[PDB]
């Protein structure tokens, strides 16, 4: 159902694009993985702790 | 970890890529072969190596 | 054609309110006539500067009100009224006048 | 709102009491700027007791944990909504769900070193968006307790520190509100005499700190009020 | 007041002098290593990957 | 010595902010170092105006609330934030939003002057849903580059501005996305030159071919110091 | 809107073949900008001339072997593409090799025209045994730009040669090694700018400064059309 999502949307089945560099411009090789992860900042903030 | 991945991926070879089995007279041009692309990272290769 | 008075005291002050003028004429319409200084105003006063006596003590003051005539040939339909919107540096009397 | 969710941050949104759930249902009359009044259908409104209900929004205030509770409208003005649903979205809610991070486009691959054993990568776009920007809110309490050698003062008329005290106050003392105070500054002038025997105990801000002074409460010893602000 | 002349001054006392990093769970000696400090705009030591 | 040089040749515009352009003809391998310094260049380096101060009357700091609006202050400080503008003449400029009276505040409801030019006139503010409610700010465009925050610009501001001023972030880059691609070129007689179709994305502010010939101002410029010294 | 015009504050010149352009300070993001650029022209762009053609009696393809000498034609390939010439007028000169008696063969022992020189005169072609073997080799030197490998040119070629003739790799731009860092520089306010250090090493026939004003003269003309 993953995959069968995937495809209602343009996107390609295996979940991973070829991506660019932007130093470089030039493409990594072996398709690398992006996607949309749900990240959280926690309350251990650096300028509490220095 | 990263390093050791870095390498494992350079420092290997597959049996078919660009530039299979040509020439090179240093690992000069080696480098300047990867990186113009003309060559793969992984592709066996004579070099002359001092 | 808009003729436009500006009238100031200070001439740098003026000088900068003209250009302004100018730039915002410029983009909107075309053909600008141009900044041209007409007489400035020298009113001078002399005072007495004693407080009772002593006629020959003075100070001689002046105020140089500085005239800048700038016009405008074609009145379009965006120039004038970019204007009423624009309004202009303070101690800067504009007299803007059509015709 | 989490695009891979369980479905449970609905309930645990509503059931944890930081959302303005509706108790009876029906429009709105949406003054809002203080608070949320519905107006309420007639089947579930009383026959006595006429009656439209005013939620009151908790807004910029301090948690436990120092982080900012504050609560938000999610209905609009004259827009229908049931009983049990939800009105004000609290904090980490996003229309009724539960909204705890954000959602964002994550590459896997090593990137040059900088993501080596746990570390994480990431772009300019998160920090221009302001997408992560949290707000901190603290409380500061001064007193001037009677320890010994008379009473301490609540005086602008700060010692031997110059015209580096009397700033982001009034003539007759304590921080003016609002400001963008930092570290080092003065909030609450608070220093006796006798404790050429003058000295600094004026509660200041704590050392690396910014911020906006949100609000100053003072229910403090009845008299605080130079000859007449209380 | 942290005035524009201080950094200098700083970069000038930091060159040739090494620090003591220690991470809180100490329990053998290469876990004090001294170093010689880069300054970072920042607030977080970096720390070279192989140590 | 047997090089080419390449020209502008064709700008189509899809719409008035997404908007693709040709390069012709590039040498063979030229193109994609080309697209990926004009890609960097046009990414990090291009001058646009947008919104610093936002002066609202009858506020005390950004965290408070307002009488008569839906977003509070940092929604608005935020969809301000967002705005696109467009001046020509000055450098530093000074807007008002005046309105009252039920309905959603567009941003097409700025008394404009005559040299600015306010390229998104649904670009919402705020919601007023009191008919008594007013709200009146005057915000500030400056015009600079890259990215400049309000904990840096809390000192570095030189004229003394007076307090009640809220100052918001200054996202000044105009452009979001940028990609290039490096066709085959149809030239009659060689077969071994590219076309650079780079792909722009702006925020409707600037013009196209006046960002890629600053930005390529930009590269000469900077490779000068590279050709003349050494 | 004012940008930052650096200084080149170094050229460590470590031999006559090497150089290490230190280069400060820059804006942030753009010491990748002008290496990567420079890179790139001075692998694939920069033009020059070397061997590319040679016709050697007594072999008739890449993999046989002459008498008489101790490496073989594999080596003498080899040799022969590290071989740095240059041309002044033309761009299509052949030239030819004979050499006999107990010795090493030297870049010197060539025949050389008016219009061609040798760089590096020492660097060795091959070596002989026997003084009876008579080697002979006719070695052709176009003139092109940047990279093309034998591999590619054989799969470009069509025309049949004569059998005798052997495809070397064609290292037509007179760089070696480019590769650069970035590191941090520090004007007194703002730390976020960056640092160029391109190290370069060369053949002969050119000076590594020379090569980057070469390439950054290309690059200059190039975009030279859309500027104001």
């Amino acid at each position: 159902e993953i995959k069968e999502l995937l495809k209602l949307g343009d996107l390609p089945t295996s979940g991973q694009i070829r991506l660019y560099d932007g130093r470089t411009g030039e493409q990594f090789e072996r398709p690398v993985t992006v996607g949309y992860m749900y990240m959280l900042k926690l309350n251990h903030l650096v300028d509490d702790k220095m | 970890q990263d390093v050791v991945l870095g390498l494992y991926y350079m420092t290997r070879d597959c049996v078919n890529a660009k530039g299979e089995g040509m020439v090179l007279t240093g690992p000069k041009e080696a480098e300047r072969l990867y990186r113009s692309g003309l060559a793969s990272l992984h592709a066996r290769v004579k070099v002359r190596i001092t | 054609r808009i003729r436009i008075r500006l009238k100031a005291f200070d001439h740098r002050l003026i000088d900068q309110a003209t250009a302004e003028i100018v730039e915002t004429a410029k983009r909107t319409g075309a053909q600008v006539r141009g900044p041209i200084p007409l007489p400035t105003r020298k009113e001078r006063f002399t005072v007495l500067i004693s407080p009772h006596v002593n006629k020959d003590a003075r100070d001689q003051y002046e105020i140089r009100t500085h005239l800048r005539l700038v016009d405008i040939v074609e009145p379009t339909e965006k120039t004038v009224d970019a204007l009423m919107r624009l309004d202009l540096a303070a101690g800067v009397d504009v007299q803007i006048s059509l015709g | 709102k989490p695009l891979v969710g369980t479905g449970m941050e609905r309930a645990v949104a509503v059931d944890s009491g930081v959302t303005a759930v509706a108790k009876r249902g029906g429009v709105v009359q949406y003054v809002d700027a203080s608070r949320i009044v519905i107006k309420v259908n007639e089947d579930e409104m009383y026959p006595g007791e006429a009656g439209i209900d005013i939620y009151n929004l908790t807004k910029y205030t301090r948690s436990n944990q120092n982080t900012c509770i504050n609560q938000m409208p999610c209905v609009s003005l004259g827009e229908p909504v049931e009983r049990g649903d939800v009105l004000a979205d609290g904090p980490s809610t996003d229309l009724g769900e539960l909204a705890l991070g954000q959602n964002m486009r994550v590459a896997f691959m090593p990137w040059n070193g900088y993501n080596f054993e746990d570390s994480i990568l990431v772009s300019e776009r998160v920090v221009q968006e302001d997408r992560f920007t949290t707000i901190h809110i603290q409380e500061l309490a001064c007193v001037s307790r009677d320890t010994k050698l008379g009473p301490e003062e609540i005086t602008a008329d700060i010692p031997n520190v110059g015209e580096a005290a009397l700033s982001k106050l009034d003539e007759s003392g304590i921080v003016y509100i609002g400001a963008e105070v930092t570290g080092g500054d003065i909030l609450v002038g608070k220093v006796t005499p006798k404790g050429s025997d003058v000295k600094d105990s004026s509660l200041r801000v704590p050392n690396g700190v910014s911020g906006t002074v949100i609000d100053v409460q003072v229910f403090t010893r009845d008299g605080v009020e130079k000859d007449k602000r209380a | 007041r942290e005035e524009a002349v201080v950094w200098d001054i700083l970069d000038e006392v930091i060159r040739e002098h090494p620090v003591l990093l220690n991470r809180a769970p100490t329990l053998h000696r290469l876990g004090i290593q001294a170093f010689e400090p880069v300054l970072i705009e920042g607030k977080a030591i970096q720390l070279h990957p192989l140590v | 010595t047997e090089f080419l040089k390449p020209r502008l040749v064709d700008i189509e515009q899809v719409s008035s902010t997404h908007a693709k352009v040709t390069l012709e003809p590039l040498e063979r391998g030229f193109g994609h170092t080309l697209g990926n310094a004009l890609r960097r260049i046009l990414l990090s380096s291009m001058p646009g105006c947008a919104v610093t101060e936002v002066e609202i009357d009858g506020v005390l700091h950004e965290y408070s609330t307002k009488e008569g609006v839906q977003e509070d202050i940092l929604e608005i400080l935020l969809n301000l934030k967002g705005l696109a503008v467009r001046v020509q003449g000055k450098d530093e400029v000074i807007l008002t939003l005046n309105k009252s009276g039920i309905g959603p505040v567009t941003a097409a409801d700025i008394t404009h002057d005559g040299d600015v030019e306010i390229v998104k006139p649904q670009h919402v503010i705020c919601h007023l849903t009191d008919e008594n409610a007013s709200i009146s700010m005057r915000i500030k465009v400056q015009r600079g580059r890259g990215y400049v925050p309000a904990s840096t610009r809390i000192h570095s501001e030189e004229d003394e501005r007076p307090i009640g001023r809220l100052l918001v972030d200054a996202c000044y880059s105009p452009v979001e996305r940028i990609a290039y691609n490096v066709e085959a070129a149809r030239v009659e007689q060689r077969t071994d030159l590219d076309k650079l179709v780079i792909e722009m994305e702006t925020n409707g502010t600037i013009d196209p071919e006046e960002a890629i010939r600053r930005a390529a101002t930009i590269l000469a410029e900077q490779l000068e110091a590279f050709v003349d010294l050494r």
